[PDB]
RNA sequence: UACGGUGCUGAAGCAACAAAUGCCCUGCUUCCAGGAAAAGCCUCUAAGCAUCAGGUAACAUCAAAUCGUACCCCAAACCGA
RNA sequence: CGAAGGUGUGCUGUGAGGCAUGCUGGAGGUAUCAGAAGUGCGAAUGCUGACAUAAGUAACGAUAAAGCGGGUGAAAAGCCCGCUCGCCGGAAGACCAAGGGUUCCUGUCCAACGUUAAUCGGGGCAGGGUGAGUCGACCCCUAAGGCGAGGCCGAAAGGCGUAGUCGAUGGGAAACAGGUUAAUAUUCCUGUACUUGGUGUUACUGCGAAGGGGGGACGGAGAAGGCUAUGUUGGCCGGGCG
RNA sequence: UAAGGUGAUAUGAACCGUUAUAACCGGCGAUUUCCGAAUGGGGAAACCCAGUGUGUUUCGACACACUAUCAUUAACUGAAUCCAUAGGUUAAUGAGGCGAACCGGGGGAACUGAAACAUCUAAGUACCCCGAGGAAAAGAAAUCAACCGAGAUUCCCCCAGUAGCGGCGAGCGAACGGGGAGCAGCCCAGAGCCUGAAUCAGUGUGUGUGUUAGUGGAAGCGUCUGGAAAGGCGCGCGAUACAGGGUGACAGCCCCGUACACAAAAAUGCACAUGCUGUGAGCUCGAUGAGUAGGGCGGGACACGUGGUAUCCUGUCUGAAUAUGGGGGGACCAUCCUCCAAGGCUAAAUACUCCUGACUGACCGAUAGUGAACCAGUACCGUGAGGGAAAGGCGAAAAGAAC
């Protein structure tokens, strides 16, 4: 049992990307962006709470974040949670 | 105790636009004023496809120094300074020259 | 640690001079022993590592009193 | 040729990491000097 | 808002913060998408949520 | 046919011989230099509990979190400026 | 109506020097007489920066090797495509660990970096990319060893060490084949599996550990025999008739 | 406190706000992830893994609290072993770690000098360790003095480079006494009377005065040069304000300020004033710190190197008297003088500055001044401890050069 209030603070976004759309239109698979710290049953309530949607499995990976350099001045980008949700065959999500 | 702000009509003390006048169009946290039709400089704008600016020289207006311009006061005919006093529990500004209250 | 339960005497610092007064530094160690003493008023012996000179100290004074001060001082014996 | 250094993660960890200069005293000096220094980095720790 | 959200009780309060949470989360779904075009409203938003959340503070042990 | 590829389709698909340093082999034979540990695993009971729990029996359901996963890796990516 | 500073000129003092003035420069300078010194540089294989020389000299990092056509381009010996040639092939191929930490893929740019050129790049900029119940870590167990309640010892700091607790390089449950991305895959998809926990069940009925026992649990060399991986030939199937 | 704001490189976007919950400033609160003494156990810091309990469940799980060690005290329990004790489980209180220098204590070099070197010096320095405070330490005569007297401790100037010490070398180096700063004395070794008597700490209240935001705060125009006037030349005015900074060149009168006069809902320092809690003052009688003082042996400290060596400390072995007594007066004795050890407390004058504010400089002005005027303890180097740079300036204004 997952409170109302982490599920909310869960998910981050959906990632748009190639892949995001090749894996939404033929696996009926959602690519988000979550929070680092969020768990893969947590994901996956949020998803059915949030989105109205049955889920089969969540998939999560972690993208560490990219090294950059400002001018002179060298800087690392944040590292972020990926999650493929896998959804149940016919639900179509908005 | 700002003793010009947005919208008083001031003159200019010094400059190459001394002796002019105008409307304060606004003023800057950095102890500057801009006002209108005063300081114009004709800077070179940079086209740029997106933000619909197609790019001339355009003629705006620069800031200048608060100490530089001065209230007027329109009964004496002069620029004034500008004083500070409560007024029914309200500060208020004030001619020195005249003594009387800015409205 | 070397140190008189009693008395409290500690190891100290010194020289070894020699016959052309050459100082070395050396220690003076006091004439510790770990000595089991009767306790009448209790009946039973208790383990003390204590000087000879603690020892003198206890027969002059009693054994009890000596027990009671060191438990003052926040010690276990 | 075989040069000095030869990096292996855990090794150095357990040599100079964090840990292991607090686990003594010499090293909690350390510690506290580079403090001082103002360095960024205080360990070898990542 | 904190004056007018003070006349309220718990139970009211602890509706309306999920209600800013909800929102909230609306905002960064749009946000991520294209659909925003009203960044200030984020920020109102998490500041309504950190002012109700004080005077839950106040009400329960303070 | 965006000359990158994509979609459909698809025969036969057996036999013999040879054959490891791999497997049987943590085997067997032999030698002296005489060849980890603990848990998992099986089993025995004690205190206990006692007609409850626990055990094994199938069947149903739920569960398996977290972190890593790119790329180089006898090297232009590691140790050698 | 042009300070210091810079740079010429003229004059002047026995000298260190001084005065005036052209140009540059664009805001400070300072008589006199006193006062105080980080007060004077050619050297110290002095220090720091800049710039010379050798000199457009040596070298351009394995003697495995290139040639042509087409493309793009401002420009092609070097990039892409093609056909030849050549080199490695118990490796100069393929997969990992360690270590690195985005170098991966795509687009784009060629200042710098690349010992030349560069349209190319492990270079620049932007975007994308790492999917696990069964792989590995984590986790259970311990070795060498480490820490170590109490404890023993020690001027202090501390040392050793019991109970314990950590410590893999060793022991401990479970997945295979095919397909797919520009870039991941025993992780996605397709098919077909397995594991060990709970919970609930009906069926039964002695369960129970910090303890006992078994097991795990183990050397070198040698010898075969049985196998498979794999390869060869034949058969078969498809294509061919130079 | 306000008419402007949403920190900076750094614009823009979307917005807020203008007489008062915009923004900004100050007091008191709230939140305060993980690591770190780190403290539930573990660990390769910022990670892994728990237990117990209380509540909830859409019954898949959630939440939140507690769980370190030691010391001390209390409760319960509890061996060999009868009682006990050790031990064990709970509970409460405290500690732990960090931090510039200064301070007290425990340990303690060598280079060097002696023109070598060993005593000696360097030096009780460097350093390591423990502990404390805003200061610390010391401190209320078993002290000096000299037959006169002084009257706890600490610090400064003299005494004096004297007396001494010293391979009588190199060197070390007082004291008495005088002048100052500052000055404070108390309690227990114990019982009687009287009973709340001075003082101190914590803690409320009141007053005063700071501190932490703030408010007001004087007086100038013309003309010439000039890109620009604050400069020149005229004529004015303020000044308890001609400190300083800025403004298109040098401004008392343009701006910010400055002198001067005012200001706190709230928090808080210090003085007194006062309430409460603990504490006991004054009077009489006493009592008057034993393995101690001294001594032998060995060291150390005293300017004093064992010397003719007083005095202090004690590792070791001894060991009094106890006020009709004892200590000291620089070997020792006698006389006289002077003090009362073997229990404690105690402000001031003194030491320092990681840090805060204000002000000053015959201090530096980018190879100087901090290593660091600049995103520097950074880059870079090193396994690590550690080392450790370079690098400031367009313009008045970006008007930063459309085409």
């Amino acid at each position: 049992m997952i409170r109302e209030e982490r599920l909310l603070k869960v998910l981050r976004a959906p990632h748009v990307s190639e892949k995001a759309s090749t894996a939404m239109e033929k696996s009926n698979t959602i690519v988000l962006k979550v929070a680092k710290d969020a768990t893969k049953a947590e994901i996956k309530a949020a998803v059915q709470k949030l989105f109205e949607v049955e889920v089969e499995v969540v998939n999560t990976l972690v993208v560490k974040g990219k090294v950059k350099r400002h001018g002179q001045r060298i800087g690392r980008r944040s590292d972020w949670k990926k999650a493929y949700v896998t959804l149940k065959e016919g639900q179509n999500l908005d | 105790a700002a003793k010009i702000r947005r919208d008083d009509e001031v003159i200019v003390l010094t400059g190459k636009d001394k002796g002019k006048r105008g409307k304060v169009k606004n003023v800057l946290s950095s102890g500057k004023v801009i006002v209108e039709g005063i300081n114009l400089v004709k800077k070179h704008q940079k086209p740029v496809p997106a933000l619909n600016q197609p790019g001339g020289i355009v003629e705006k207006e620069a800031a200048i120094q608060v100490s530089n311009v001065a209230i007027f006061n329109a009964a004496t005919g002069k620029a004034d300074r500008v004083g500070f006093r409560f007024e029914d529990g309200k500060k208020v500004r004030f001619f020195k020259s005249n003594s009387e209250t800015i409205k | 640690s070397r140190v008189c339960q009693v008395t409290g005497k500690r190891p100290v610092t010194g020289n070894n001079r020699s016959h052309a007064l050459n100082a070395t530094k050396r220690r003076f160690l006091p004439n510790l022993h770990s000595h089991r003493f009767w306790v009448e008023s209790e009946k039973r012996f208790v383990t003390l590592r204590v000087s000879a000179k603690g020892m003198r100290v206890i027969d002059k004074k009693g054994i009890d009193t000596v027990l009671a001060e060191l438990r003052a001082r926040g010690e276990k014996y | 040729m075989k040069r000095t250094f030869q990096p292996s993660v855990l090794k150095r960890n357990r040599s100079h990491g964090f840990r292991a200069r607090m686990a003594t005293k010499n090293g909690r000096q350390v510690l506290a000097r580079r403090r001082a220094k103002g360095r960024a980095r205080l360990t070898v720790s990542k | 808002k904190a004056k007018e959200l003070r006349e309220k009780s718990v139970e009211e309060l602890n509706t309306e913060l999920l209600n800013l949470l909800r929102e909230q989360f609306n905002l960064r779904m749009q946000a991520a998408s294209g659909q925003l075009q009203q960044s200030h409203l984020l920020k109102q938003v998490r500041r309504d949520v950190a002012r109700v959340k004080t005077l839950l503070n106040e009400k329960a042990g303070a």
